[PDB]
């Protein structure tokens, strides 16, 4: 058995009504759970055998289907209803989970706030310089990390990650780090971070290690 | 009986929801209104979410037809999540089963289900809805933490229902702990006065409950069926729970103290699937104050007289007792898979008769089976099994049929009269019907005519139309209008008056009446209150002497009477009924005088004697006789004659002889009447003067005990005539006798002795039959000959013994049988004979000294034999005879009798005397 | 001459074969009102009425069709027969009977139609898989009772309903056993796998491919699976020539009619077809389970025999169920079912061991006797069936068909048919209680003479209004003449009593409790004498007072019996063969003996005395025996001559007397030599 | 309430063996069935294996079969895992979890298991200050080399709170790299101290970063 779930990935906007569905290669009856998974938290049922409801889930998650076709509808989303979604079949042997919906809560554009950081006296001290540059408070989550040392794009030791969007201001935040080996670092002068972003024309944040 | 299936109130609702599944009536003490109720299980309703929920509708009985939802929610499951029923009020069956009391209505839905916090499985617990007033409290003790099958899970509380004398309710939830069953037990005022919405778990003080019994009563479903009584004695109701596959599928009903739940009775069904415990029932059927059970098992397989196994459907009925020890009847449904153990329920007292009683429901009978229910009255004994009157359906089945009697209720005076209607549910048609009782009405009507005896000659009527004159007669109608509890005061009647009933069908008609100049006449009679016998008179017209023949042919008159509906009915549509014992043809018949002087009277001159053809009755036998019987008629003619003779039981009619043409044959009967016996023969009605009836009457007489010394027949001769209507009494005896011949016999076993024994010799002192000579065995039986027995007769034996000085003849033994007693003069056995192992020539005791012998004879019947049996030794030394050679002997014995008691102590008695000779032949 | 009819069916035509199967009626003036009516058809024959006018039908056993049994079930073409007479004619008289017999065969070779029917609750999965050998292995052995077995197969799991199923609490239950590491089937109530096939191997493979599913209600719903069975004839593939093996297979106890209350299931059964194009029962979810009385009819009705193939620890109640169920048999099947094979085959004998027979549509009139012919020629009354069969015998069933009083004149079919075989006996009954001048009759007013009245059978019939001997005397008036013989011996009642003479004819005015029949009004159908407060103790009928008494009853009041087994010894004699019988009971013998069987008799002479006239006979040529010709059925002790009286020591009585001769000749009597009576006489008196 | 706890996870070498214990209150644990479900770093969810309530049914994934052993202590209330022979595959977020009639109902916090040859290495914590103004001024760490995850990052011990930024760690050759970012008030900085609280269970290794003006 394989649960194929749609669509991957959601942007809505508060006040919008969306669904999510999950196929099921055979028939699996009502055997079907839905479940939410927030960010560092553990996944928790919403909706259980298609239809059912649990006990502090509000009305707004509604399922449905039988045997082969069952979706998830939430009407009107709020700010809170950002997070994971999986389905599980619990009809035959092993149980199975569908590949999960990313939902993500559309809201106001934001340019993000960088901040271009040196390689401090202490990573310098074991051979090793990494250039970190932060993008906070940001939002549609698209947006174009690059780095210029002396002008020249850099993708080489360049590590992004950005962090799961915000419960209070649906926003998102980024790390780039570039790193390097000190002699390296030694040969050039500037270092610039370069963020393009709807919003605006790229930001842009350098440091000179010759100041 | 008096249940009219002609203006029912027909009430019913919506298509397909299954009104008619249970019914009730509401009484409360607000009002002078009630209502019906209609349980209507897979109803839709308001209630958001839920589908066939059912539903219990309250009906107004006085027209206004309409049944409307009882307000117990409109709310849709109650819930947890938003949207998510914590109890599922959806295909849960609400009106499956309802009851109530007062103001108070309690409907059930035995399908509802819960979801319990503790885990996601639906539960069939089945609960109640409380209506106080209007206060709604959910009832359901079924729910808990024991959340499945093993615990009450599954209780399905609702597939019966009652409450007991006071408040306490019982709610029956047969799928308990693994179907054995539970019955639920709380007072409802505890229930709404505890009640707390946001906890579906509340348990109750006073909450009782079948404990959880043995894996031995898996599926057994106690709660299927329930009712309440003082079985238990007296103080509170106790509850009657029907378990139908206890016992091994053959069902049982426990009854369990009401104070607690512990078995009290136990009562069990005789085959397996008949389903005993369908329905309890209970009620007081004799009037004794006390309840018995009466329980439906409606696939009751009985038997045919072909030895066919026929679905009826059987009422088992327990008859309560102070010992608590039942007795028991049955009821089966006639026809079959008309499964008349569906349903019992109370019709309360439907004569008003001072007996409570029942109707019970046959769903599935009738041709087009549309269900039949089963009305009768109770009866100090039981109840009464035959149907007066039985209530139908009248629908047709939609698909399936609507089960008529499925569900029923009574015993409740809906109208203002005191006699009580059924509910009949009909769940398959989406229908309930109340069947009214009407009021009854018992007609005393009477007939009579002044000038009984008419006499064509005294024309004294006019004939309105002529100038001639007519012989007539007054004709009388009265009516008694009586009736108890709720009736008109005036009742209309409606009777027809026809003369010459007999001859209208296309004979001569010998009367009509002077003014209709026709054989009828008719009116509609007001009869007001009871008691008030008014009355009509009309004349009636005897035909001219010219033209119509008859003289002795009675004329007869009827009175014929309908008792009206519609004008004697009250506004509700209650029409009375007249008593199903009453008759509605009433007669007086009138004759024609014939002869009877210049007085104009019939006056009878009646006679009878007697000739016995056998004057004796043998005592201790049927002895025939015959008695010819002489009625005369020495005056004027006579009216209905008969021969009425007053016989002892003794005496059994045999008939009146038809083997003697001498002899008329006269039709005759035999009866007992209020203390009497007797044999009636029929003269002929229309006796004429100078007329001789002689007939033979046949008797076999037993009368065998110690009884009088005559037997006494008492003859008369009567009529229905106007004057000397008995003749004089002829008495006659007919002697009874003792007759007891008794025949003396016997015989000496062998005839003849020779002398030449083999190793016969003379010892001085003989020991052993060998030194002593042959055994020669004397029978004497007095046997009785004639049918008279006898108290007292004594046996008188001379045995020979000594001629001259020789002792010829040892008696060995005495064998005496029958009530036998000998005493001897002389010593018996002085030889001292231990053997056991078993006047020269006649020996007689003339010549040889006898032995005197006489045996008491006591009490002998007829036929039996008394006898003596003498044995004994022929003693070598007085055959051998030494002066000169021997001679050839007969030794006689003689046995004389004499019978002298009779149990017979008033006839005459004659001793029995005789007597018989036993002789051995003794020869060389 | 006058007998019964001559009082009672002159009135009538119909009336007088209503009353006696003896009595005819002329017509065509053959005795124009001549003096006798009704009588005897043998009196009016002789009484000038001999030409066939005398309108006397009579009753006849007739077949209208024969075809022979058959001795094999393979024996096709012609259709095998199992039973001999096929269409039986019936004309019956009222209260009149004819004979007929039924033959049935318990043909050999009958073909075996089986259909094996499982319990599919998860404890049978190894049943599914041990089951894997059968089909070819049952109709392997089947093979020797017959060529031609087909065997088809379905199962039944119960009600798809809330508290049968587990109610689908959640979805879990919606495809069962996710609570032990397994997979098991849905709740289905009744399905159908495989029809009847020859290609038995066909079993085999289906039963491989079948699986499990879950039940919390731990009752069956086996009842609506064998009535499916039993009734959906269309898809068992049950064939009409061939027996019907209903296999019930099953680990527990059944749900039965009425507990359906349960799931709201409250439809009442009505015993028919619900499995549709999915081979599914669609009625599983809305009908109630059916009764032992729907099982009972529908498998007699329809030829279909149970087997219940059930493990040891629920036979109570299916044995109970059977009893409950006539025709069917229970056995007890192994928990791997290995021997469904040997349980069906002795099922199989079982079921061929008996033969039983039921008539369908039998009137209310009509009484069916049976004599059933259970061994050799022997024959045991009130028997529907014999036990005891092998397959190849026969059972001879002897059949009384009567009726009472007149049924409408209407054709019946009475099918009487062994249950089990779908050959059967149909006998078409009528009642020919007309008389043919009855309905070829033209009353038309006229006719009768001068008059205006009614005609039939050949004499004219006046009515109320018009009667008299012909047509006279409406309501007497040219009455007061004619005088005739209205009364025996002419002793001038007006009519014995209850009656007057008119014209010729008595007329009864008396309408009171009953009928009054005949000329002179002679017969009361309500006067004779009670016996314990009813004519005659119900043990006879009436006429003219007389009671004529019924079966096995005598005297007047009909209550003295003709039955002597309460007056019968115990060595068989009646009255020991010493007494009269009277009533039931014995009159005693003059020598004094006493009991109700002259058991015991004190005085009387002894043995020797009876004894000695035996001898006296069988070897002396002397006695009461020798000149009635008795003693060689008298005595029939064994008597030798001997030429010595021996000291045996046991129970000889030493007899003696007297003869013709002279001569003195002992004798002993020797009782119980091994049962028997033995006389010595000594060869030389 | 519901309460589910599980322990035991970490660095494992391939081929190696791990027991996974999870603790259980608040309910009849007898009464339930339970589950073990893995998240794998993708974030799928997979069901690994199943216990009965009473531990007489066990179902297990069919590519963990033979290796795991998913059993229970219904004294102790105590669910176990024993795997064995584990390979790369076997990296997850292990979570225990009780059932209601196939879904799972309620889920634990997770134990995070790390399957590879890699060593563990406690992490070089490095200050994140600016470069030799306006109201507010960010300020950060970066966390650099250790292995297994997690690391956990608190300023001046849980004090500050608001305006603080904790990135996903980054694998990079058996090494894990995280940032973050703390934005103060100008004035408040250097004039009051900002330090990074760096926790790394694994090597019980905890680092005290103290953010100094450049």
């Amino acid at each position: 058995l394989v649960m194929t779930q749609t669509p991957a990935t959601l942007s809505v906007t508060p006040g919008d009504s969306v669904s999510l569905s999950c196929r099921a290669s055979q028939s699996i009856s009502n055997h079907l759970h839905w479940y939410q998974q927030k960010s560092h938290e553990s996944p928790r049922l919403l909706i259980k055998y298609a239809s059912q409801s649990i006990s502090g889930i509000p009305s707004r998650f509604s399922g449905s289907g039988s045997g082969t076709d069952f979706t998830l509808s939430i009407n009107s989303v709020e700010t809170e209803d950002f997070g994971m979604y999986f389905c599980q079949q619990s009809n035959s042997w092993p149980h199975t989970f569908g590949g999960g919906t990313k939902l993500e809560i559309k809201r106001a554009d934001a340019a993000p706030t960088v901040s271009i950081f040196p390689p401090s006296s202490e990573q310098l001290t074991s051979g090793g310089a990494s250039v970190v540059c932060f993008l906070n408070n940001f939002y549609p989550k698209d947006i174009n990390v690059k780095w210029k040392i002396d002008g020249s794009e850099r993708q080489n030791g360049v590590l992004n990650s950005w962090t799961d969007q915000d419960s209070k201001d649906s926003t998102y935040s980024m790390s780039s780090t570039l790193t390097l080996t000190k002699d390296e670092y030694e040969r050039h002068n500037s270092y610039t971070c370069e963020a393009t972003h709807k919003t605006s024309s790229p930001i842009v944040k350098s440091f000179n290690r010759n100041e | 009986f008096n249940l009219d299936v002609d203006s029912p109130a027909e009430y019913s609702g919506p298509e397909g929801s299954y009104f008619g599944f249970a019914v009730d009536f509401f009484v409360p003490s607000a009002s002078s209104r009630m209502f019906l109720l209609v349980g209507a299980p897979k109803a839709n309703t308001t209630q958001p979410g839920i589908v066939e929920g059912g539903q219990v509708l309250k009906c107004d009985w006085s027209s206004t037809r309409r049944c409307q939802p009882i307000e117990f929610d409109a709310t849709g499951n109650r819930d947890y999540a938003k949207d998510d029923p914590l109890e599922f009020k959806s295909h849960q069956w609400f009106g499956a089963s309802v009851r109530s009391k007062q103001d108070k209505i309690l409907a059930c839905a035995p399908l509802y289900h819960w979801r319990t916090e503790m885990k996601q499985e639906r539960e069939p617990v089945g609960t109640c809805f409380l209506q106080d007033g209007t206060k709604t409290v959910e009832y359901a003790p079924c729910r808990s933490q024991d959340i499945d099958a093993d615990g009450q899970g599954f209780c399905q509380g609702g597939f019966s229902i009652d409450f007991t004398k006071a408040d306490r309710v019982l709610l029956g939830g047969p799928g308990s702990f693994y179907w054995q069953g539970q019955l639920i037990s709380d007072q409802v005022a505890e229930i709404v006065s505890k009640y707390d919405p946001n906890v579906y778990s509340i348990k109750y003080n006073n909450q009782l409950a079948t404990r959880t019994a043995q894996a031995i009563f898996d599926d057994s479903y106690l709660g299927y069926s329930v009712a309440v009584g003082d079985f238990n004695g007296d103080g509170i109701d106790d509850f009657v729970s029907g378990v139908p596959r206890a016992a091994r599928t053959l069902g049982m009903v426990y009854i369990y103290d009401g104070k607690n739940m512990s078995s009290l009775y136990n009562f069990t069904g005789e085959q397996m699937a008949a389903y005993f415990g369908f329905s309890v029932a209970a009620t007081d059927i004799n009037g004794d104050d006390y309840a018995d059970v009466f329980i439906g098992a409606p696939l009751f397989m009985d038997r045919g007289s072909d030895g066919k196994l026929q679905e009826v459907g059987q009422v088992s009925v327990s008859l309560q007792r102070a010992s608590g020890d039942f007795q028991t009847t049955k009821l089966n449904g006639f026809e079959v898979f008309a499964r008349f153990g569906s349903a019992i329920a109370p019709l309360g007292d439907l004569d008003q008769d001072g007996f409570n009683d029942i109707a019970i429901a046959a769903p599935y009978g009738g041709e087009d089976k549309k269900g039949i229910v089963y009305i009768f009255n109770g009866r100090s004994t039981g109840l009464n099994a035959v149907p007066s009157q039985i209530l139908e359906g009248q629908w047709a089945a939609r698909s399936m049929p609507p089960s008529f009697g499925y569900s029923m209720k009574g015993a409740t005076d809906i109208d203002k009269n005191g006699y009580p209607d059924l509910i009949v549910g009909a769940f398959g048609v989406d229908r309930a019907i109340l069947y009214r009782a009407r009021p009854v009405i018992t007609v005393n009507a009477g007939l009579e005519v002044y000038p009984s005896i008419l006499n064509q000659d005294n024309k004294t009527c006019s004939l309105p139309g002529t100038a001639l004159k007519v012989s007539c007669f007054n004709v009388r109608f009265c009516l008694k209008a009586d009736g108890k509890g709720v009736l008109p005061r005036k009742l209309n009647f409606q009777v027809e008056l026809l003369l010459d009933k007999l001859k209208q069908k296309g004979a001569i008609r010998r009367a009509l009446f002077l003014y209709s100049r026709s054989p009828s006449h008719s009116k509609n009679m007001t009869i007001s209150r009871g008691g008030l016998m008014q009355c009509e008179e009309l004349i009636a017209y005897l035909r001219d002497e010219s033209e119509f023949r008859d003289k002795l042919t009675p004329i007869t008159i009827f009175m014929e009477y309908r008792l009206d509906y519609r004008t004697a009915a009250d506004t509700t549509g209650l029409q009375p009924i007249l008593n199903q014992f009453t008759p509605a043809n009433i007669s007086r018949q009138a004759h024609i005088l014939l002869d009877c002087g210049e007085d104009n009277v019939c006056k009878p001159k009646l006679e009878v004697s007697v000739d016995s053809d056998q004057k004796k009755i043998y005592i201790g036998d049927d002895n025939p006789l015959t008695l010819i019987v002489k009625a005369q008629n020495q005056g004027e003619g006579a009216y209905e004659a008969e021969l009425i003779v007053s016989i002892p039981l003794q005496a059994d009619f045999i008939g009146v002889v038809r083997n003697n043409e001498a002899l008329a044959r006269l039709s005759c009967a035999f009866k007992t009447e209020n203390q009497t016996r007797q044999v009636v023969c029929d003269l002929g009605n229309p006796m004429k003067a100078g007329t001789q009836l002689l007939a033979g009457l046949r008797f076999s007489v037993h009368q065998q005990s110690e009884m009088d010394t005559s037997v006494k027949f008492d003859l008369q001769i009567q009529s229905s005539n106007l004057f000397d209507k008995v003749s004089p009494v002829v008495s006659h005896k007919v002697d009874l006798a003792v007759l007891a011949a008794v025949e003396i016999r016997g015989v000496s076993s062998p005839d003849h002795i020779f002398l030449p024994i083999p190793n016969w010799e003379h010892k001085e002192n003989p020991e052993t039959e060998e030194d002593v000579g042959p055994v020669v065995q004397h029978i004497y039986e007095l046997r009785n000959n004639g049918p008279s027995s006898f108290s007292k007769a004594m046996l008188h034996l001379q045995w020979p013994y000594k001629y001259n000085n020789n002792t010829l003849l040892y008696i060995l033994h005495y064998d005496i049988d029958g009530p036998m007693n000998c005493t001897s003069d002389m010593e018996i056995n002085p030889l001292r004979i231990k053997i056991s192992s078993l006047d020269i020539h006649t020996l007689g005791c003339g010549v040889a000294q006898c032995l005197k012998i006489v045996c008491q004879v006591g009490r002998l019947d007829r036929g039996k034999s008394a006898i003596l049996y003498v044995k004994s030794l022929l003693w070598t030394e007085t055959f051998m005879n030494k002066e000169n050679q021997n001679h050839s002997y007969s030794l006689k014995s003689s046995a004389s009798f004499n019978v002298i008691e009779f149990p017979y102590k008033n006839l005459p008695i004659e001793d029995i005397t005789n007597s018989t000779l036993v002789t051995t032949n003794v020869t060389w | 001459g006058p007998n019964i009819c001559t009082t009672r069916g002159v009135s009538s035509c119909q009336q007088c074969l209503a009353v006696s199967p003896m009595c005819a009626w002329c017509s065509d003036e053959a005795l124009p009102l001549g003096s006798p009516r009704c009588d005897l058809k043998e009196n009016l024959l002789k009484d000038n009425c001999a030409p066939e006018s005398i309108e006397f039908p009579v009753s006849e056993a007739r077949v209208l069709e024969d075809r022979p049994l058959s001795d094999k079930g393979s024996g096709d073409s012609s259709q095998v027969t199992q039973v001999s007479p096929q269409r039986i004619a019936l004309r019956l008289r009222p209260d009149d009977s004819k004979n007929f017999s039924i033959q049935v065969r318990q043909v050999e070779d009958y073909p075996v139609d089986i259909y094996y029917l499982m319990d599919l609750s998860y404890s049978m999965k190894d049943d599914l898989w041990s089951i894997q050998n059968l089909g070819t292995k049952l109709a392997t052995q089947m093979r020797k009772l017959t060529s031609n077995l087909r065997i088809g197969f379905g199962a039944f799991v119960d009600k798809p309903v809330s508290p049968y199923m587990y109610i689908s609490p959640p979805e879990a239950l919606e495809n069962p056993c996710y609570d032990m590491k397994t997979t098991c089937l849905p709740m289905f109530g009744y399905k159908h796998v495989l029809t009847l096939t020859d290609q038995v191997t066909r079993f085999n493979e289906e039963v491989k491919k079948q699986s499990v599913s879950r039940n919390r209600d731990a009752p069956e719903g086996g009842f609506d699976a064998i009535m499916q069975a039993t009734v959906c004839d269309e898809k068992i593939g049950w064939r009409n020539d061939a027996s019907h093996l209903l296999v019930f297979t099953t680990d527990a106890k059944t749900h039965i009619a009425l507990d359906g209350r349960l799931a709201g299931i409250v439809q009442p059964n009505d015993g028919q077809c619900h499995v549709g194009s999915d081979n599914h029962y669609s009625a599983s979810t809305t009908m109630d389970y059916p009764s032992l009385g729907l099982m009972t009819e529908k498998l007699s009705q329809k030829n279909i025999n149970l087997i219940f193939a059930v493990t040891e620890n629920v036979v109570n109640l299916y044995q109970n169920y059977s009893e409950l169920i006539p025709g069917t048999t229970v056995g007890v099947l192994s928990m791997d079912s290995s021997n469904v094979l040997q349980l069906i085959v002795d099922a199989y004998g079982k079921i061929r061991s008996k033969v039983e027979l039921e008539v369908r549509d039998l009137p209310e009139e009509l009484s069916l006797s049976f004599n059933a012919t259970c061994l050799n020629n022997e024959v045991i009354p009130g028997l529907k069936s014999c036990m005891g069969l092998k397959i190849g015998d026969t059972v001879s069933f002897s059949i009384e068909a009567k009726v009472r009083g007149c049924p409408q004149e209407k054709e019946k079919s009475f099918t009487i048919k062994p249950v089990g075989f779908k050959d059967s006996l149909i006998v078409q009954v009528t009642f020919d209680c007309d008389c043919a001048c009855q309905a070829q009759a033209e009353p038309n007013s006229h006719r009768c003479n001068n008059g205006n009245g009614t005609f039939e059978c050949g004499v004219c019939r006046c009515g109320p209004g018009w009667l008299g001997s012909q047509c006279e005397c409406s309501e007497e008036d040219y009455r007061p003449s004619q005088q005739d013989e209205c009364s025996p011996r002419e002793g001038q009642p007006v009519c014995s009593q209850r009656g007057e003479c008119l014209c010729g004819q008595c007329v009864c005015h008396s309408s009171d409790f009953g009928k009054i029949t005949g000329k002179y009004c002679e017969c009361d159908d309500f006067s004779c004498v009670r016996y314990k407060g009813e004519m005659c103790s119900g043990h006879g009928q009436c006429s003219c007072g007389d009671c004529l008494c019924d079966s096995d009853w005598t005297g007047y009041y009909c209550n003295c019996t003709t039955r002597t087994d309460t007056c019968m010894s115990s060595n068989g004699l009646l009255c020991s063969g010493r007494g009269k019988c009277e009533c039931g009971s014995c009159v005693c013998i003059q020598p004094g003996s006493y009991g109700d069987t002259c058991e015991k008799c004190p005085t009387c002479p002894d043995a020797c005395t009876f004894k000695k006239e035996c001898v006296e006979c069988k070897k002396f040529d002397r006695g009461a025996l020798h000149d009635e010709n008795t003693c060689n059925r008298y005595c029939r002790d064994e008597i030798e001559s001997v030429k010595e009286l021996k000291d045996t020591g046991k129970d000889a009585v030493n007899c003696t007397y007297k003869n013709e001769d002279d001569c003195v000749v002992r004798f002993q009597y020797y009782e119980d030599s091994s049962g028997k009576s033995i006389l010595y006489v000594v060869e030389e008196p | 309430e519901v309460q589910l706890e599980e322990s035991g996870g970490g660095l494992v070498k391939p081929g190696g063996s791990l027991k996974l214990s999870c603790a259980a209150s608040g309910f009849a644990f007898s009464s339930y069935d339970m589950s073990w479900v893995r998240q794998i770093p993708e974030k799928r969810l997979e069901w690994v294996a199943k216990v009965s309530s009473g531990g007489g049914s066990t179902y297990y994934l069919d590519t963990v079969q033979g290796r795991f052993t998913i059993s229970r202590d219904n004294a102790k209330n105590t669910l176990y895992l024993q795997m064995s022979s584990l390979n790369s595959e076997d990296t997850a977020m292990y979570y225990c979890a009780r059932h209601n009639y196939g879904s799972f109902a309620y889920w634990g916090q997770g134990t995070l298991v790390t399957v590879s040859a890699a060593k563990t290495t406690p992490p070089s914590v490095y200050p994140l200050a600016p470069g030799s103004t306006n109201s507010m001024v960010t300020l950060g760490c970066l966390v650099k080399g250790y292995f297994p995850e997690p690391v956990t990052v608190t300023w001046n011990s849980g004090s500050l709170s608001s305006g603080v930024h904790t990135f996903p760690a980054v694998l990079q050759s058996d090494l894990y790299t995280l940032s973050s970012s703390v934005t103060v008030p100008s004035s408040t900085w250097p004039s009051e101290t900002v330090t990074c609280n760096v926790a790394h269970p694994a090597s019980s290794t905890k680092v005290d970063k103290k953010i100094v003006p450049r």
